[PDB]
């Protein structure tokens, strides 16, 4: 149950709450207070989803779906079968994720490493909280949040999108997509570079960092280095999820028309707004 | 049809890819052990992979993983409970013994070389043509601990020559002896370098290098280990 | 404490001319300027780029594809630069109409310029790919970068070439334009019964989401262990240090399992590669074998 090198690291300390009460492991898993918290919120939430499966009449995971309260309920409570189960499960989910992050912080302190991981995860939590919480509250009803089901949540994506035409035209959405595409490009290259240095042509010696640096200079004229590519990856990723949250927080709130028509601010700039020719004249 | 043959084939491909990926990631640290160092009974469903051999670059030899695993050092720890899964207490001073957040590994006692076979990390005085080009120059700055006392002063920057990057500050103590602090654990300020991890009275205890013009991979690990460990262990002496 | 997102102190020395190995030093350029701006994040050196024979072929073709679209955008703008800048995202170089099929005999103002620009892009990309392979052979490194790039080439190759050919028409290909290639993408989903129902499309999404997940994890992990010199990954593979151990142990204690310093980069290269791999299969099957992914999904077959 231990990695060969692991024992020297399994010392007491680092917990944020409850001293040495929960300072122990179950197999590979660290527990901690927030380990216990995560189990509670995760058990409860899973129980409520099962109880929501009987109210619907399916034990089929491709069919099961927990919906928000309909718009009529506003930002108020709802009967369980009619939206209150979603509302409670949502509180349970938020509890599971925040507890998971804070559990990552306790693991960080015992290992004496930095806090970059819990920090990155909180951007994911933030995107979720934008969809199920922030945008609903700004809009005035829980019903605008997405449903918890495998395909029904895809339905919401599609219908919420096309409420505004081709959703391609949300400018924050454009930026978000660029970071996602760019991040995957960077992850491919970084992975490929390290592996090509560690795993050279047969019989050759293991290459070095300088070979990595040379390769990328040979190729594109620049190289960012070891610290920089890990700073770049963390940043392309965190930025993608940032602009995703942004593109949704502005949709249905400060902009509620067709997204393609937003782009008329550009074309009707008065110095060229009237000139003939082109596509828009 | 063709489509559902493709998707079914893909899922089988992916399972074998996961298998391959997981066994690849078992070339260190495995086999699993009981807290006493004996092989654990339950290794899980994945087998150890066929070993592979890296030919290291500069006549430095060979690495074959998976291989025989051992800490080439004493671990000053004791069980706090009669059953598996609980913390193991330090039996001495965890900073000195190198346990917990203060851990190091018995890395090779040579320095890392570059692609041309020269020491990757040099002091800047011994580094031909290298100068501070941006930001505050730390050299000559006093160094403060987490108890707000001065521990020493910066007398050079050790640089990564290939990466062209500061990795250590060399610090002179009231001894007249020097130590290395890792760059990633210091705050270079206007009038001082601040060190949160350590209090002034623990700077003497930082492991020393045996030649003054190179660090070894073993020594980097003992130094970075020591100073990181202070976040936990020097927390009595931490004020702000 | 210090977080390590930007360097506190930059340090410069002699321009690095690189490792020689088998590279024709005659084809390398001279080290360009040092960017202080870039060096807060990565390296300052905008040093030497290798421009061989394939590199020049690629760069010429690329500018040709790029200019072919550009003159056409001007012809649409009426050669008026104000209209050019007003309607820039609206211009489009469209493929030949379904009439001309997979033929090359077709007027320039009806898809001829499209064929031309596409030929230039085709040679620009494949030569650059060969360059990626050859650049690595010179240094004696493995061909990983060339394989991962082949995967991106796959999706591209399918969209503009392979799939237009199996439909028997160049009109099925993507046009050159900012707003138009977006419209083509929305239109494609609509015409194939909603791509959300394509099981390859949803796998592609899992991998794209997972790429951001992995790199967030990995990058954040290397930063957290950079106080033990974790970023020097290649040496940490040959001689595991405490950086690699507390990195593995963070994740073992969090989610019950872990990677190695080498192993995490196999996870990485694959997670990304599978984005465009499954993606290219999903597009290739659309309109050749499956007309409507809603229908297919009702009786898989
Ligand atoms: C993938 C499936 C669809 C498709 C769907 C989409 C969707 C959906 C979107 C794009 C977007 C983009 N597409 Mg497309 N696109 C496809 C195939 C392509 C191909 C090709 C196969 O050869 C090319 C050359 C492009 C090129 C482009 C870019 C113009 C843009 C961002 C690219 C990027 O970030 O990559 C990373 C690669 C790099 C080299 C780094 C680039 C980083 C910076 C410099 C780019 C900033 C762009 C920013 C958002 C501003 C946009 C305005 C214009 C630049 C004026 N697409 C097919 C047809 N594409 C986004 C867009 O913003 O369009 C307007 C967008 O929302
Ligand atoms: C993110 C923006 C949109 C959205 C748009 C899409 C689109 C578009 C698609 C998905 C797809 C998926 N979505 Mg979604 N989805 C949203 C929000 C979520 C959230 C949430 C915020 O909590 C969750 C849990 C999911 C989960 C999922 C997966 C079922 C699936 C692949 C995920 C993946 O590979 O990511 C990367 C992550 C990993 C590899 C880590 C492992 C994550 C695993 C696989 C998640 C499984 C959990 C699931 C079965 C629920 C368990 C709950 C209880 C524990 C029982 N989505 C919102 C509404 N989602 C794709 C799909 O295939 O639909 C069927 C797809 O095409
Ligand atoms: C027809 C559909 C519409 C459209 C409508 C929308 C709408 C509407 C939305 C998007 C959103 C997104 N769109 Mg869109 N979109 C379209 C076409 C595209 C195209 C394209 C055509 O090529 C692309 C590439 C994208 C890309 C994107 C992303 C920028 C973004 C999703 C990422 C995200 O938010 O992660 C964020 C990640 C999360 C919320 C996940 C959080 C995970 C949490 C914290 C933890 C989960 C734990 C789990 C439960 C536990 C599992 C335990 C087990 C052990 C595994 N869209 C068209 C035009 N798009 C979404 C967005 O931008 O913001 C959300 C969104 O809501
Ligand atoms: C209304 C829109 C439709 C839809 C229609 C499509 C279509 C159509 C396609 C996708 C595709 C994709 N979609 Mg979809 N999609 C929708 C909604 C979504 C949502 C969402 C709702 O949240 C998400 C997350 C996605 C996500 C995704 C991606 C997983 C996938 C593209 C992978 C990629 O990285 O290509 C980016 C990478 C490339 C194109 C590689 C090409 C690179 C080449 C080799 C070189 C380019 C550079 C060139 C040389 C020029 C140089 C320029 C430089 C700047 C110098 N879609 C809805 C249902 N989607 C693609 C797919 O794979 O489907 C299975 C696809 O073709
Ligand atoms: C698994 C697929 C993912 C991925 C991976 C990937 N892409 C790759 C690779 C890999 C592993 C490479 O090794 C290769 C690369 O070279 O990386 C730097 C590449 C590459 N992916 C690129 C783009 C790209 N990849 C994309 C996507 C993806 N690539 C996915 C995220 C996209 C998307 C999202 O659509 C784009 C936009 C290129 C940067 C590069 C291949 C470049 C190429 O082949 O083009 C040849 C050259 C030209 C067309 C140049 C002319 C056009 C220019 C606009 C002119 C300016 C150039 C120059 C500055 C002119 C100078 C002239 C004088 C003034 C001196
Ligand atoms: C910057 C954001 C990017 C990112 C990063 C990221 N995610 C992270 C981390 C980081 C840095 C971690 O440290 C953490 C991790 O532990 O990874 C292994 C994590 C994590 N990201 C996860 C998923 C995830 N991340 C996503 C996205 C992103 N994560 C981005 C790419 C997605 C997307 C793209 O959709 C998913 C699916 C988990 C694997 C993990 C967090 C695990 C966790 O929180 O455990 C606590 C909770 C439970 C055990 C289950 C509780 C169940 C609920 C109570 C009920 C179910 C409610 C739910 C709403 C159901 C909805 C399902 C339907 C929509 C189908
Ligand atoms: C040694 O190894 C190496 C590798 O691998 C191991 C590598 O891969 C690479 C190369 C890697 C690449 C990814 C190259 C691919 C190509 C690129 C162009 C990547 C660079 C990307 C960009 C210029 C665009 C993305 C980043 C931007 C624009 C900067 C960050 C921006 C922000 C955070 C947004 C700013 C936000 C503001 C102002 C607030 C807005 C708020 C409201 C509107 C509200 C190199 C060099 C390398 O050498
Ligand atoms: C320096 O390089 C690094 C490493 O190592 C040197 C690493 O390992 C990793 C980690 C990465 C990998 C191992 C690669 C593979 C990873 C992925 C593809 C990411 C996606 C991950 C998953 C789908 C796994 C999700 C699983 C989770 C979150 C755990 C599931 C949990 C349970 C079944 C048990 C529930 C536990 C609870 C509630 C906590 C408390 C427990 C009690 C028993 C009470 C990274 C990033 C890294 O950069
Ligand atoms: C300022 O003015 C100047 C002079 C600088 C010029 C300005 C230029 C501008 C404004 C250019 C703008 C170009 C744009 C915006 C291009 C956009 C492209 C987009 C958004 C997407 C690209 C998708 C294209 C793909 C999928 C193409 C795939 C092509 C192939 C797979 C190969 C095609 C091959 C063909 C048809 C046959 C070739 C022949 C053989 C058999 C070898
Ligand atoms: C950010 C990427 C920039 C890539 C272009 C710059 C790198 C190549 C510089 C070559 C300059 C050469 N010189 C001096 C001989 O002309
Ligand atoms: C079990 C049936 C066969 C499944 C095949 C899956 C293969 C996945 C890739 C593993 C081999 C990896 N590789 C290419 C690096 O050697
Ligand atoms: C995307 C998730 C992929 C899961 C791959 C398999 C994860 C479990 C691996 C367990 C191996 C480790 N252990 C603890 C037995 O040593
Ligand atoms: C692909 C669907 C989601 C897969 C989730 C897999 C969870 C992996 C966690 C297993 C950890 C196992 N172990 C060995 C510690 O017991
Ligand atoms: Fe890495």
């Amino acid at each position: 149950a231990l990695l060969s090198f692991e024992r020297k690291y399994r010392v007491p300390g680092g917990t944020l709450v409850g001293g040495n009460l929960f300072d122990f492991w179950v197999g590979p898993f660290y527990v901690g207070f927030f380990g216990v918290a995560t189990f509670f919120f995760a058990a409860l939430g899973i129980i409520l989803i099962a109880w929501s499966a009987v109210l619907q009449g399916t034990w089929n995971p491709q069919l099961i779906s927990v919906y928000p309260p309909a718009l009529e309920y506003g930002l108020g409570g709802a009967p369980l079968a009619k939206g209150g189960l979603w509302q409670i499960i949502t509180i349970c989910a938020t509890g599971a994720f925040v507890s998971w992050a804070l559990r990552e912080v306790e693991i960080c302190r015992k290992l004496g490493i930095g806090y970059h991981i819990p920090f990155a995860f909180a951007f994911a939590i933030l995107a979720y909280l934008t969809l199920v919480l922030f945008r609903p509250v700004m809009m005035g009803a829980w019903g605008y949040a997405f449903p918890y089901g495998i395909w029904t949540h895809l339905d919401w994506v599609s219908n919420t999108g096309y409420t505004y035409g081709n959703f391609h035209y949300n400018p924050a959405h454009m930026i978000a997509i660029s970071f996602f595409f760019t991040n995957a490009l960077a992850l491919a290259l970084h992975g490929a570079l390290v592996l090509s240095a560690a795993n050279p042509e047969k019989g050759k010696e293991m290459r070095t960092f300088d070979h990595e640096d040379t390769f990328f200079r040979d190729l594109v004229g620049y190289s960012i280095g070891t610290l920089g590519i890990h700073r770049l990856g963390l940043l392309l990723s965190l930025s993608a999820v940032f602009f995703s949250a942004l593109c949704m927080i502005i949709t249905g709130t400060i902009w509620f028309d067709q997204w393609v028509d937003w782009w008329q601010w550009w074309v009707k700039l008065p110095w060229w707004a009237n000139i003939p020719g082109g596509i828009n004249g | 049809d063709l489509a559902s043959l493709a998707i079914y084939s893909f899922w089988i491909f992916l399972a074998g890819l996961i298998y391959y990926l997981q066994t690849e990631n078992m070339r260190e640290g495995y086999p699993l052990e009981n807290e006493d160092g004996t092989p654990a009974a339950n290794q899980g469903p994945f087998p150890l992979p066929k070993p592979k051999t890296f030919i290291l670059p500069h006549g430095r030899g060979t690495l074959t993983v998976p291989g025989p695993e051992s800490e080439d050092r004493p671990i000053a720890l004791a069980r706090t409970a009669v059953s598996e899964g609980f913390p193991h207490a330090p039996t001495g001073d965890p900073m000195k013994d190198g346990v917990g957040p203060a851990s190091w590994v018995a890395r090779r006692d040579l320095p890392e070389l570059d692609g041309h076979g020269h020491n990757k990390i040099k002091p800047m005085k011994a580094a031909a043509g290298f100068h501070v080009s941006a930001g505050k120059n730390p050299i000559g700055l006093p160094v403060r601990g987490c108890d707000l006392e001065i521990a020493g002063k910066v007398v050079d920057i050790w640089v990564d020559i290939p990466e062209q990057m500061a990795r250590f500050l060399e610090v002179e103590l009231k001894d007249g002896s020097t130590r290395l602090l890792p760059m990633q654990m210091v705050k270079v300020q206007s009038n001082r370098v601040h060190v949160n991890a350590l209090s002034s009275d623990l700077f003497a205890g930082i492991p020393t290098i045996k030649s003054p013009t190179e660090v070894t991979l073993l020594e980097e690990d003992k130094i970075c280990g020591y100073v990181a460990g202070g976040l936990m262990y020097a927390a009595p002496k931490r004020k702000s | 404490e210090y977080q390590n997102i930007f360097s506190q102190v930059q340090v410069r020395g002699p321009a690095d001319l690189g490792m020689t190995e088998d590279v024709n030093l005659a084809n390398r350029s001279g080290v360009g300027p040092f960017s202080t701006l870039l060096g807060w994040f990565g390296n300052a050196q905008l040093g030497p780029i290798y421009l061989g024979s394939l590199g020049v072929l690629s760069l010429f073709s690329g500018l040709m594809w790029f200019f072919t679209i550009g003159i056409w955008f001007w012809y649409q703008a009426g050669w008026n630069p104000a209209v050019f800048l007003r309607d820039l995202f609206f211009f489009s170089l469209e493929p030949p109409a379904p009439e001309y099929g997979l033929s090359f005999a077709a007027p320039l103002k009806e898809g001829g310029l499209w064929l031309i620009a596409s030929f230039f892009m085709f040679v620009a990309v494949w030569s650059w790919w060969g360059r990626t392979y050859l650049r690595a052979q010179a240094l004696g490194m493995g061909k990983h970068t060339a394989w991962a790039f082949l995967s991106a080439i796959w999706l591209w190759m399918v969209l503009g070439f392979i799939r237009p050919i199996l439909m028997g028409s160049w009109s099925e290909a993507v046009p050159y334009g900012i707003f138009s290639h977006l419209d083509w993408t929305n239109n494609f989903s609509l015409v194939h019964g909603n791509l959300f129902y394509n099981p390859f499309h949803g796998l592609s999404i899992a991998f794209l989401y997972g790429s951001a997940l992995l790199f967030a994890m990995h990058g954040a992990t290397i930063l957290a262990v950079s106080r033990f010199g974790g970023e020097r990954e290649l040496e940490q593979i040959a001689d595991r240090g405490t950086a690699a151990e507390r990195a593995a142990l963070f994740w073992r204690w969090t989610m019950g399992f872990n990677a190695t310093m080498e192993g995490i980069h196999r996870w990485a290269i694959w997670m990304a590669v599978l984005v465009t791999l499954t993606g290219g299969i999903g597009i290739l099957l659309s309109g050749t074998v499956v007309d409507n992914w809603y229908v297919w999904g009702q009786n898989h077959g």
